[PDB]
């Protein structure tokens, strides 16, 4: 029609699930250029998570000017598009929806399953543009696939404490380590190259470094079901890039968290 | 030191889990007949032990040079959380090797797990061991063995996962009665009584004295009963009226086991 | 005075409607009548309480179950207790044999199902005894605790009453209130309007009772159209213990101010009645 944005999906999940990957924050900032949607959750000036669905994912996507842009109930909006369904089957979601000038936001989802078929009709509304945060892209150093399986299996300790990355220096075999500190226990996590099919790793120069693990807390909890990218800057900081290889039903599919403390 | 491997793994780790419902720290003993699993009540009301003989471990050292106090204390949820969120990720076949270290920091466990190991170390500060022996002989009358899986049967009816009170009795004659109780009954007071009554001969061995209780907390038990597996044979050796608590002893090839549960 | 047995799979049919009732009301009243009835009613304080009543025959699903109180001026007799009892109670002989019910005398009169299993171990007797705690309410309290009321505003069959129910644990996350949307169309519409998110569901596609009067063609007339009217959380109570979906799914909107359900699946038919404001 006359919008800012609209985009019709014959299956919502693809959506669903990369967004419910990042949510932590109760609200969320989703600039939309006219390449795709990335919805961007900042939590405490230390933790950007973002999350880029590119347009051909949606079956669908069309966008009027360069700039369409808002906050939105990244919670109640999430409840919206599993407005009915933990159990799926052979049967579908469907997602399309509707934004303009900055008044509504509204989204249209049907479910067919074995009989009858059922339109339901949201709204949610656009808050402020808040404060935009932008961190680094400026050097890499160390650069680490790891896989899906091994690394959520490894996430098993519940420490709630601290967390401190580590990438070893040596001719061929190299070392990753993981380590938190808690009320006495120390422990730690590290793996060795054999079985690398996508694992792969780029010890370069030696490097030893330390994050809060209050805010990485979401990331590998909520995102990581798939395998990502570990990279430590140090250019303009000493800071963890994760960015999770995510997909549905085969396709380009990522969100990124940078994160970057100290101590505290 | 004090190696365990393969499915083993999956026993001390089922094993801890008992413990763990009996008290909220841990004594883990060294002795050369083998690693034993101490622990006592928040009260000193009921205590609980695991043996391990030495076989059922790969390595096992606990050599008699020193007077050396060999015995590592321990939160029971740094330790229980340490040894249940690991094995149930079961991956192809892993191995885990307790090392107790002699000088300085306590504890160490580690797992291995093909590439990527997990390494925890258990600081057991506030440098204090308690100890003794504590053998108390067949000093009750009364022993009843029985297959675990029929004592399940016996809690399965009243079983809210609610029921402190719970009268082993082996009243009438020559039925084991399994009731409960409270009186209070007015305008609103309340009480509900559940009775199990068991066969006779439903018993390997039933010892009989017509018309004695004992009240002991049943969730002190069901800790035992869980380690309900591999069709154990339980055995209940109690003595007449209070103070004189029931032994709820298990026998195996390697597990010794063995559970003291103060009689109200 | 009251006994009774229960020896099927019919016992498991008795299991269901236990926790088919434990799961929507805390404190339900049950009234063992003459030989064929056995409902389940919800109101002590709690004003209204909702309302419902769940009328089951004994008449099939029993070997012998007998009846008779001291029971002034009638023979149909009631007592009330916590739902759980019951089911707590029950779902502990979903496991073979028999389950005997009956009322005690002293030890706090209450309601004892008797409960048999089978001890494949050689020759053992092994036997369960739940003691429900249960109340005798007043001789008056029988007139003015009655539930069943015949009424006609708009009628109509109802979806998936779970594809229905994953919608409304959405709806409670946004919104306390509900308002509800019934058709001469198969039309339905679950409906939430908050100042910040507005929801609403469409549920097309449905049926429509027809009932009659005194005449000799269709039926008479009105000049009525649509149907809205709000609610609670209350709807989301009856929608959890619907695990086997009714065989027979109601909802008839009155005028503004009630909203019925009749369900009837298989023998057990119950009845589930929401009030209309805040």
């Amino acid at each position: 029609d006359q919008y800012s944005l609209v985009a019709s999906l014959d299956n919502v999940r693809n959506l669903s699930t990369i967004l419910k990957a990042i949510h932590f924050r109760e609200h969320a900032t989703c600039f939309a250029t006219k390449n795709g949607i990335k919805v961007t959750v900042e939590n405490a000036k230390c933790v950007q998570a973002n999350a880029f669905i590119q347009a051909g994912i949606f079956q669908e996507f069309k966008v009027q000017e360069e700039s369409v842009t808002f906050r939105i109930n990244l919670t109640v909006l999430l409840d919206c598009l599993s407005i009915f369904g933990s159990s799926p089957m052979p049967g579908t979601l469907t997602a399309l929806r509707m934004c303009y000038q900055g008044y509504g936001y509204p989204l249209m989802l049907f479910l067919e399953e074995g009989g009858v078929v059922t339109v339901c009709k949201i709204n949610t509304q656009e808050p402020e543009e808040t404060l935009d945060f932008d961190f680094c892209s400026t050097n890499v150093i160390n650069k680490i696939i790891l896989q899906s399986e091994g690394l959520r299996e490894a996430f098993s300790e519940l420490d709630m404490t601290s967390e401190v990355l580590q990438i070893t220096m040596s001719p061929d075999k190299p070392y990753f380590r993981l380590s938190t500190f808690g009320n006495a226990g120390s422990s730690h996590l590290d793996y060795p190259k054999d079985s690398d099919l996508m694992e792969a790793f780029h010890c370069n120069q030696t490097q030893v470094n330390r994050y809060k693990i209050s805010l990485l807390k979401p990331s590998t909890k909520a995102l990581v079901l798939s395998c990502k990218v570990s990279i430590r800057t140090d250019n303009r900081g000493f800071l963890s890039l994760q960015y999770m290889i995510r997909n549905e039903d085969g396709q380009i599919c990522f969100v990124e968290y940078y994160c970057c403390p100290d101590e505290e | 030191k004090c190696l365990v491997t393969g499915g083993n793994v999956k026993v001390l780790g089922k094993a801890v889990h008992s413990l763990s419902r009996i008290g909220d720290e841990l004594y883990l003993e060294p002795l050369e007949d083998g690693l034993s699993l101490r622990t006592v009540n928040s009260s000193r009301s009921a205590y609980a032990c695991f043996l391990f003989a030495p076989l059922f471990f790969q390595q096992y050292q606990a050599a008699t040079p020193g007077q050396d106090l060999l015995r590592c204390k321990i939160l029971m949820k740094s330790f229980l959380s340490v040894f249940r969120s690991l094995a149930m990720l079961e991956k192809t076949v892993e191995k885990c090797c307790i090392s107790l270290n002699g000088r300085s920091s306590r504890l160490v466990v580690q797992l291995h797990c093909k590439f990527g190991v997990r390494k925890t170390h258990n600081l057991s500060f506030q440098d204090c061991e308690s100890l003794q022996a504590v053998f108390d002989p067949a000093s009750c009358p009364h022993m009843l063995r029985a297959p675990a899986r029929v004592l399940g049967e016996a809690v399965l009816p009243f079983s809210p996962a609610l029921a402190e009170v719970t009268l082993g009795i082996g009243r009438g004659r020559r039925v084991i009665l399994r009731s409960y109780h409270e009186e209070e009954a007015d305008s609103t007071a309340k009480a509900m009584v559940t009775e199990m009554c068991l066969g006779e001969e439903d018993f390997q061995q039933l010892q009989a004295q017509e018309g004695v209780a004992i009240t002991f907390c049943l969730k002190e038990f069901r800790g035992l009963l869980s380690f309900a597996e591999s069709a154990n044979l339980n055995l209940s050796i109690h003595f007449d009226a209070p103070g004189r608590p029931a032994i709820f002893t298990i026998k195996d090839s390697l597990l010794d086991g063995h559970f003291v549960l103060a009689t109200l | 005075f009251r006994a009774k047995i229960v020896d099927g799979a019919c016992l498991n049919h008795f299991t269901r409607i236990s926790n088919m009732i434990a799961k929507l009301a805390k404190t339900c009243t049950l009234r063992i009548s003459p030989d064929k009835l056995n409902f389940i009613l919800c109101d002590k304080l709690a004003n209204g309480g909702v309302s419902m009543w769940c009328e089951l025959e004994q008449e099939n699903f029993f070997n012998e179950f007998q009846m008779e109180g001291v029971s002034a001026e009638n023979n149909e007799i009631y007592l009330e207790l916590t739902s759980e009892n019951l089911s707590r109670a029950l779902k502990t002989a979903q496991n073979a044999r028999a389950l005997k019910i009956k009322l005690t005398n002293k030890h706090f009169p209450c309601l004892t199902v008797s409960v048999e299993l089978l001890s494949m171990s050689s020759s053992s007797r092994i036997v369960t005894h739940d003691i429900p705690i249960k109340v005798i309410p007043r001789k008056l309290w029988k007139d003015l605790q009655e539930p069943v009321v015949p009424d006609p505003d708009v009628s109509i069959y109802l979806p998936v009453l779970k594809t229905m129910k994953s919608v409304v644990e959405k709806m409670k996350n946004i919104s306390n209130h509900l308002v509800i949307e019934a058709n001469l169309d198969g039309e339905l519409n679950l409906k939430i309007e908050t100042e910040l998110v507005c929801v609403t569901t469409h549920f097309k596609d449905l049926g429509n009772p027809p009932l009659a009067s005194e005449s000799t063609h269709e039926d008479r007339n009105v000049e009525h159209m649509a149907e809205v009217h709000i609610d609670i959380r209350k709807l989301l109570q009856f929608l959890a213990g619907q695990q086997v979906n009714p065989t027979k799914a109601l909802c008839n909107i009155v005028n503004n101010k009630m909203v019925h359900f009749d369900l009837l699946h298989e023998d057990v038919s119950l009845q589930y009645f929401i009030p209309a404001l805040s």
